[PDB]
């Protein structure tokens, strides 16, 4: 039942820690019958977020409860609900039992009110899980908030009101796999819980009460509270995760700095300023580029690598041991008997290696010899970073119990500052996912009339198939906040409206092009021609000023653009913005699993490497079926004989190739 | 009572003709028509789903 | 063998593959040592082993040695869940830098492999004969048409399709003044002045020609090409150019695409002869041309065309600068009138129920029909909205274009996905009245969650179910291969041409596409002079034969067909070419020795995935 | 040099006639092949001076929507069939040459029937413009000027004759050009540039000659910065 | 696997002449 | 992809026969030393960095080209295998 | 030069400091504005060599993933702050320079806080480099080199100290380059081009400096064709 803890991000951890499944010992419910259970019961309202469930075989099996809903006594969720007396709503909230819920008519929170009294005689309510459009007097309780409707992870995508659940669940789920970055950024447009997120999630440090800073060292902070006391708290600099990431509370307070009660002290690894900050906000333009935004491929400009803008440290934890074989104890030694001592310089101390060094594939890690026969640890193929730590529990087991035969044990820690590279994968909060396709030299990449170019160009064809307009709404919002140099709080449905969107559009365009004018420059011939063509398509009213029609285009959220390679302006205005995009879990499947020659099984001669060599790839059966479809006679023969089982034949082919 | 039949009274009907609206036991189909007619039938029901699902 | 993540190879041609070098390194260590001993790179093969065992013993000349070795070499690539014959294909490897695997984007669907994280594997044939056989009949550049059914599996993708549709589209904006230039050249002069003024838009309803064609005349298309180059003329314009012997009144993009066709295949004569330059280019016409060109020139020139098409479509898609915006979701006001119509009718139904005259079933069904009606009402309204109002809607340009989308997607986004069933399967009364341009109501979205959950669950179950069914299929069909001469059995099947019960008694020329699927490339059980053409016995059934015979059946000259069948194939085990017939991934009828049963198992079980 | 100056793009050329030509320069550093073709491609399409018929007049023709008896083709067809007519001046003083042509009978009129101009020569003597049908009265004269690239008829509106017709001008003898930068691999690095430009010319010069022009004049444009101000 | 095709020896005219002299070699005395 | 694949198709009764013929010719080039060629001297496969493709970067192209020539004659059963191999081995010191 | 050569782009310069600069050239003939501003911008952003933190050595720590006591910032953070430092060389002989800085106690380490050196300038004098809490022993040395564009820390692998570390190289002194090619109106031709190219630079060089440098470079790149092949 219990297993590893979700140490991807504090939010990932909290979601994992507050989510319930159906399966278990089996008697409660086993795997083969969930169709009826998988559909979201009406009672899930205010009880279960139906978008948080893990998609796949275990879809409808696991979900996080309603964010505001909680167990009263015995695995029975009650949820907040605004009492509504007659035409007067009561701020008092009653956590209702699901069964008791049917007993009343729950009014929605979206209904406008003049305070405790409704603002509409005809208001929808939830009599018993149905839309009942009744008078305000027919509701006993009204929806406390949309927030209570969902789990925590649901509520962190701003513009859910214009996005499909099919990919809403996808986005909410991918929210968990976010790796805390070197640089923590908060979304240009938020939901409002990131503060509460980093509060409940103990990533950052918080000042108990009022006080001042005594000392803030890179690993400690002595605070002195207004109570006349002082207490110091060690600060987590670099701590490995379940997956080998960084763990630091960012020092956020200067020495002699007066911090109040509950004052965030050192923001967690993925908090910007007591705020959820993972991934980064990048200026993005949606346009179908040649082929690097093909289906969900993401095209990136070079600058985000020039800037320290997407990277994390990955932590690797190797380990070996010496045993006392009846053939002879396996000494952990520096000796490679046969040929060379040169590579043994790295293994500085005998058996154990020197610390704080880069490692190449195949480098000795722990020395040892079996029966003497050389049998020692080496650097695993793939990549190793820099030596950071070692542990050496020989027979001298202080409180350790090295297993029988184990003459001694040893642990090794390497670190590799993994920058974002070509194959990495990223996605937005609003669900749309993808993998980086190519980073282009920013020299020729499209650039604004202002030299400032965008960070990422997406393939637009994705959105139409998807059902998610909140993403483009956020595109506009972030584009606005760009010039506005300021953030926003958008409740999922009660938040911003397109009217205010166009207001901010006019404001930001006025800013941008008023300063353009102050530059001594209005419209360029390129702008005039493109504006003429927009008139040709009717996108801009003919006869309106190029200034004014460009302003309307801005309020359209689209504007002109210049190429950079051919430098040309781009026909058709494009919507862009500062989008808060995250890098997903680039799990182990990313690493090459490419072995040519190496080990084989004991009972069978099927190649199998692993620690020494990558290992032979699974060949499967239906693959042979496809081969059957083709006339692949001798190639398949080779596969199953020279590449599958035949040691003698495979080595004979080895030597023939030699 | 629920038997939804398409054929009319008095009308001449070929053997094995489905008297009601619904499915048929394949064995009775083979029995009435023998091999080839049942073959044609079954190919029909096979292609009907694929066409109904756009398969070509 | 190996496996890792992939990345698109837009530069890559399908005849090749995007290969990070560092994997081929370990893979070809044998051949690498072979060559670098073939060079002076290491003293011996084993000194070579030591030289190459370290990333820091790396020599660049290792690189040109490896390239020389692989000059004429290829590998095989595959996706994790393999379901069909092309679940693996042969590519000529290209060593590349970086980690990810570079992939020709076209087959991004041949392999049902998006870019969501899934990583593919690869192996290699080794023996000279093994490599020969792999390159010969496992080459993707060799494996073009679907053998499951004769459809081509290289269908052009959304981006290129959109680019060519945009390039080949034409525009028309306004006509207010004298449109009837047809007869008067005084009319042309006056309307040309009005075009000189604001009176005449370029894409005016010019009776003989819009002002565009009168104003500008081009002998050599490079002319109009330059005019666009000067920014003089847009690519979707009504212009006239004196073609080889014709005053072609076309859009620029149309002639340019024709020219693209001309280079891709040498015989531009046929290139224009086989091209319908008179329509906006759509994926369906795309496949039609792909097929016919493959028929005419074959593999090499057809693929030349395919690659040039990919190139040009990508180019033009980029050039378009076409991007989706929230305002691109054009909500036709006709839709709001239909919506008010539907709401008022629903209120009428509800009020009629209120005093009880309708039964809950009666009122429920009345509401159901009212919305099922208004939904198509608005669909038609929005469609018209597109044809005349906004022919260049990025949203509508795409949906109309074959690249992506459906009417339902647009409605759900532009209009609304109103009608949706309950957990039982019954639709809720109050449909989904909002759109995504609208903000979905909390309870409405909660309700909509149910259908999405059901879709996810049943698709996931159908996955394993289709795996099971295909497993059984291969279980049973595996024996069957074509090994035979003409199976002398004079037994065939007469394939009906009429679906006799569409109405209870409605015998009608059976559906066209179904007829093509059942009868294409068949063997005439006996000669049939149907439409004056003596369709001799055993003569194979070309598509044009399909068309002739569809026309004849419309003439009613015949209702079924004398044609062979495996069912009437005499061959104890296996089927006659005549008993089997024509269909290959190539055109000519099947070759003796082909494992047809496996092909059938795949072709049938694979579709079950989506049923 | 061997490393980086031998690392110099190979100025490779192969001219198919004087009209067409492949020109591959390789290899190139990051962002150079485009950096070169794009400006150069733009230049070659307008920079190049050439010969283009400014205007034309038929004695009897007074509307371009009119057709001459004994001559089936209308003004439109004759004007187009003359558009491609490419000529070559013998000296820059051939800024404007007006060549006349007289013809009657049932005969076909090509470029050769024109009265020969000493300094002006036609590389397209085979260009058949029209066909006299029966005693077809044709008296015509075409004014052609030495210009660069393309010039629309209306903007010049050349009227040597009040009923003479302005002619859209296309001087650039190069029909067109196509450049692409293909990625080429060197032993060390694979990300290298090879810019290949295949060009079409009217025949006035060979594509190589036009490249020589464009490159020289572009370098000259690079001379517009020596004076500081 | 088709026997009709699976083995098809490829031969040059020089190989044909070689087999010709190999046949001619059967003459004794 | 491959030159004259249509032509070779016409000269080849079955696609698989063409495949088998090409592979047999390629392995012939391999085994007896690559000199088992008939069109090598004047026109020939040629490399890019050098003329190395004259030797054997990829034999299959060699077999395809020779097939495009009428130089080779492939019989599904044309000669007794023992004597064919024996004469190949006497008359090819290319080994 | 009065009609056409006098009708040449008036190279005018208006520069705010040595960091930002605009240059206006007009009138321009057809399409020359962008035709030239494009590759100019490309070369400005690509070919212009500059300076960057070549390699770093902290006397106190061996591995970049460590933390120094009394040091709120971490090692990687500090090297980042170093890379963000903008220096200025005053001599071609100025290619490699190992700046050193030593700070202690409750002091905030600024980029002006390094040891002054003769031929160098701190283009980033106020650059916050670090902040030492108490007795913070921050003494270290950064090799800085004069390169072109970008190179990863890995390829050069510069080791003045084995405890010293390389870092990715950034040698473009250009903040951003753009050019507005707006219609300039000439007496005969209003359809003229006037290109006003704006550039924000780091300040290590003045805009016009990198400007004429790139113009120089491009002109050589053109001269690759005096050789026919
Ligand atoms: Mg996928
Ligand atoms: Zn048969």
């Amino acid at each position: 039942l219990s297993q590893f803890k979700d140490e991807t991000n504090p939010l990932s951890s909290l979601r994992h820690k507050r989510r319930i499944s159906a399966l278990g010992p089996g008697g409660l419910t086993r795997e083969r019958a969930g169709f009826d259970v998988r559909d979201v019961h009406r009672t899930h309202y205010g009880r279960i977020c139906p978008v948080e469930t893990p998609e796949g075989a275990n879809i409808g099996l696991i979900t996080s409860l309603a964010a505001y809903a909680r167990v009263d006594e015995l695995g029975f969720i009650r949820t907040p609900y605004r009492r509504v007396v007659g035409g007067v709503v009561t701020d008092e909230v009653v956590y209702m039992t699901a069964t008791e819920e049917d007993r009343y008519t729950i009014a929605q929170a979206n209904t406008p009110l003049e305070g405790n009294r409704i603002a509409a005689e005809r208001v929808v309510a939830r009599r018993k899980g149905e839309p009942v459009i009744v008078s305000p007097e027919e509701v006993e309780f009204m929806d406390v908030s949309p927030k209570q409707v969902f789990s925590v992870n649901t509520n962190l995508i701003p513009f859910l009101e214009h996005d499909d659940a099919n990919r809403a669940l996808m986005g909410s789920n991918m929210q968990t796999q976010a790796v805390p970055l070197i640089r923590a950024q908060a979304p240009v447009v938020m939901t409002g819980l990131e503060e509460r997120v980093v509060r409940d999630s103990l990533a950052a440090l918080y000042a108990e009460e009022d006080g001042e800073v005594a000392k803030v060292d890179g690993n400690r902070i002595v605070v002195r509270y207004e109570d006349g006391r002082l207490v110091e708290y060690p600060l987590r600099r670099f701590y490995r995760s379940n997956q080998g990431t960084a763990l630091d509370q960012r020092p956020r307070v200067v020495v002699g700095q007066r911090v109040r009660k509950g004052d965030l002290l050192a923001d967690g690894p993925a908090s910007e300023n007591g705020f959820l900050a993972l991934g980064q906000n990048v200026l993005v333009a949606i346009m179908p580029f040649d082929g690097y935004n093909f289906e969900d491929a993401i095209v990136i400009s070079e600058e985000l690598l020039k800037r320290d803008f997407y990277t994390s440290i990955h932590i690797e934890r190797y380990e070996i041991e010496a045993r006392d074989t009846k053939l002879g104890p396996e000494r952990i030694t520096r000796d490679i008997p046969h040929l060379s001592e040169a590579a043994l310089r790295d293994l500085d101390e005998e058996g154990v290696v020197r610390i704080g060094a880069e490692v190449k594939p195949g480098d000795i890690l722990v020395g040892r010899t079996s029966f003497v026969k050389d049998t020692s640890l080496r650097v695993p193929p793939g990549e190793g970073g820099i030596v950071v730590r070692t542990v050496r529990l020989r027979r001298g087991d202080p409180g350790v119990e090295l297993k029988p035969g184990v003459r001694e044990v040893v642990r090794v820690y390497v670190a590799q500052k993994r920058k974002l590279q070509v194959g990495d994968k990223l996605a937005n909060r609003h669900g749309n996912k993808g993998v980086v396709a190519k980073i282009l030299p920013v020299e020729d990449m499209p650039h604004l009339p202002d030299g400032t170019p965008v960070d990422v160009i997406l393939n637009p064809l994705g959105v139409p198939s998807r059902m998610n307009l909140g993403q483009i709404l956020e595109t506009h919002l972030g584009l606005a906040g760009y010039f506005l140099g300021q953030r926003y709080i958008s409740p999922i449905f009660d938040g911003a409206k397109e009217p205010e969107i166009k207001e901010l559009l006019a404001q930001a365009f006025e800013v941008y092009f008023g300063k353009r004018k102050g530059e001594g420059f209005g419209v360029d011939k390129r702008e005039v021609e493109v504006l003429r063509r927009a008139e040709k398509l009717g996108l801009v009213t003919p006869g309106k000023t190029p200034e004014e029609q460009l302003k309307e285009l801005f309020l359209q959220g689209k504007v002109v653009l210049y190429d950079g390679r051919t430098g040309e302006p781009i026909e058709g205005p494009i919507v862009v913005g500062q989008m808060f995009i995250m890098k997903l879990y680039h799990m182990v499947e990313d690493k090459m699993h490419a072995r040519s020659t190496g080990p084989y099984s004991l009972i069978t001669q099927q190649p199998l490497g692993g620690k020494a060599q990558f290992g032979g790839q699974r060949f499967g059966e239906m693959e042979v079926w496809a081969l059957e479809a083709y006339g692949a006679a001798h190639t398949l023969q080779e596969m199953l004989t020279l590449k599958s089982d035949d040691i003698e034949g495979r080595n004979a082919a080895y030597e023939a190739i030699i | 009572k629920e038997a939804r039949l398409l054929v009319k009274d008095g009308d001449y009907v070929e053997a094995g003709q489905p008297l009601t609206r619904g499915a048929i036991d394949p064995h009775q189909l083979l029995e009435a028509k023998g091999p080839e007619a049942v073959e044609r039938y079954l190919v029909e029901e096979i292609q009907k789903v694929y066409r109904a699902q756009g398969v070509k | 063998s190996g496996r890792s993540v992939i990345v698109v190879g837009p530069q890559l041609k399908l005849h090749q593959c995007g290969l990070p070098k560092r994997m081929a390194l370990e893979l070809f260590k044998p051949f690498l040592l072979k060559k670098m001993e073939e060079k002076g790179i290491a003293p011996n093969v084993k000194a070579a082993r030591r030289m190459l065992e370290r990333q820091r013993d790396i020599k660049d000349e290792v690189w040109d040695a490896l390239e020389e070795v692989i000059h004429g070499k290829v590998v095989l690539l595959n996706r994790a869940p393999t379901l069909h014959r092309l679940g693996i294909q042969a590519f000529q490897p290209v060593l590349v830098e970086g980690q990810s695997i570079q992939l020709h984007p076209l087959v991004c669907e041949a392999f049902n492999a998006d870019f969501d994280g899934d990583q593919m594997a690869v192996h290699v044939p080794l023996s000279s004969f093994a490599q020969a056989e792999a390159r010969i009949q496992m080459l993707s550049a060799h494996n073009l048409l679907s053998p499951a059914s004769g459809e081509p599996l290289a269908k052009p993708s959304r981006d290129i399709i959109l680019g060519l549709y945009y390039i080949t589209q034409v525009r028309k904006e306004k006509k207010g003044a004298g449109l009837e230039f047809a007869t008067p050249e005084e009319a042309l002069a006056a309307h040309e002045r009005g075009e000189v003024a604001l009176n005449a838009p370029i894409k005016v309803a010019g009776r003989e020609t819009s002002v565009g064609r009168l104003k500008y005349v081009f002998a050599n298309p490079d002319e109009a090409l330059l005019a666009v180059a000067h920014g003089i003329v847009d690519l979707q314009d009504v212009v006239t150019v004196r073609y080889m012997g014709k005053r072609l009144e076309t859009s620029p993009g149309r002639i340019l695409f024709a020219r693209i066709v001309a280079e891709a295949v040498e015989d531009e004569k046929v290139a224009w002869e086989l091209i319908q330059l008179d329509v906006p280019q759509e994926k369906n016409s795309l496949k039609d041309l792909v097929y016919q060109a493959f028929l005419r020139l074959g593999m090499e020139k057809t693929a030349r065309l395919l690659d040039a098409l990919k190139y040009y479509g990508f180019t033009f898609s980029t050039t378009s600068g076409i991007t989706i915006g929230i305002d691109d979701a054009v909500i036709p006001e006709e839709k709001k009138q239909y919506l008010e119509e539907a709401d008022r009718k629903l209120l009428q139904i509800e009020q009629a129920y209120e005093m009880g005259f309708l039964t809950d079933r009666e009122r429920y069904d009345q509401i159901l029909q009212l919305w099922t009606e208004t939904t198509e009402k608005v669909t038609q309204a929005v469609f018209k909205n597109f044809e005349e109002n906004y022919p260049f809607n990025p949203l509508y340009v795409m949906a109309q274009s074959g690249a992506r989308g459906n009417p339902q997607q647009i409605r759900q986004l532009c209009g609304l996905r109103g009608l949706m069933q309950k957990p039982s399967g019954e639709t809720f009364e109050v449909p989904v009245r909002s759109s995504f341009r609208e903000g979905l109501t909390v309870l409405e979205y909660f309700i909509s969650s149910h259908g999405a959950r059901k879709g996810g669950a049943d698709t996931a179950l159908r996955t394993a179910d289709s795996g099971y069914l295909t497993r059984k299929l291969v279980d049973v069909t595996h024996e069957i291969v074509v090994r035979e001469a003409d199976c002398g059995t004079t037994n065939y099947i007469s394939v009906p041409l009429f679906q006799p019960d569409e109405v209870t008694r409605s015998l009608r020329l059976r559906k066209r596409a179904d007829i093509e699927a059942g009868l294409y490339g068949r063997v005439l059980a006996r000669e049939v002079e149907v439409l004056g053409v003596r369709l001799e016995e055993g003569r194979y059934l070309s598509m044009d034969d399909v068309h002739l015979l569809i026309k004849a059946a419309e003439a009613g000259e015949i209702q079924e067909v004398p044609v062979r069948s495996p069912l009437t194939c005499q061959t104890r085990y296996g089927v006659c070419q005549k008993c089997y017939g024509y269909d290959l991934s190539m055109a000519r009828p099947v070759s003796i020795g082909e494992a047809v049963g496996i092909v059938a198992a795949q072709s049938i079980g694979e579709p079950g995935t989506q049923l | 040099m061997l490393d980086s100056k031998l690392k110099a793009p190979v100025f490779t050329v192969r001219t198919q006639g004087r009209e067409y030509g492949e020109f591959v320069l390789e290899p190139l550093e990051r962002g150079f092949g485009v950096t070169l073709g794009n400006p150069l491609r733009r230049i070659l399409l307008s920079s190049i001076p050439g010969t283009a018929v400014t205007s034309v007049y038929i004695e009897d023709v007074l509307h371009e929507f009119s057709t001459i008896p004994g001559v089936k083709e209308d003004v439109v067809e004759i004007i187009l069939n003359l558009k491609e007519l490419v000529v070559r001046f013998l000296n820059p003083s051939l800024q404007t040459v007006t060549l006349l042509l007289k013809a009657e009978g049932p005969k076909e009129v090509k470029a050769r029937d024109f009265l020969p101009v000493a300094d002006v020569e036609i590389m397209n003597p085979d260009l058949h413009i029209a066909t006299l049908e029966e005693g077809g009265r044709l008296n015509m004269e075409v004014r052609v000027d030495r210009g660069v690239g393309y010039v629309p008829a209306e903007k010049h509106g050349i009227k040597d004759r009040i009923n003479a017709i302005p002619v859209d001008a296309v001087f650039s003898p190069v029909r067109r050009v196509a450049f692409q930068v293909e990625d080429t691999r060197l032993g060390q690095r694979t990300d290298l540039d090879k810019l290949t430009l295949r060009i079409w010319t009217d025949g006035s010069v060979t594509p190589l000659e036009a490249l020589n022009q464009a490159v020289e004049i572009l370098r000259e444009h690079l001379t517009y910065f020596s004076n500081p101000q | 696997g088709s026997d009709f095709v699976r083995f098809t020896q490829v031969v040059d005219q020089k190989t044909l002449k070689a087999i010709e002299e190999a046949r001619k070699e059967a003459v004794e005395a | 992809a491959e030159p004259g694949i249509d032509k070779l198709f016409g000269m080849v009764d079955s696609k698989y026969r063409l495949t088998v013929v090409v592979a047999k010719r390629a392995q012939q080039l391999l085994r007896h030393g690559f000199k088992n060629t008939v069109l090598e001297p004047e026109e020939r496969p040629k490399m890019q960095t050098l003329e190395g493709l004259f030797d054997d970067p990829n034999a299959v192209t060699w077999a395809m080209k020779e097939l495009l020539t009428g130089r080779l004659v492939f019989g599904e059963n044309l000669v007794p295998e023992d004597r064919l191999q024996k004469e190949m081995e006497r008359l090819y010191p290319v080994e």
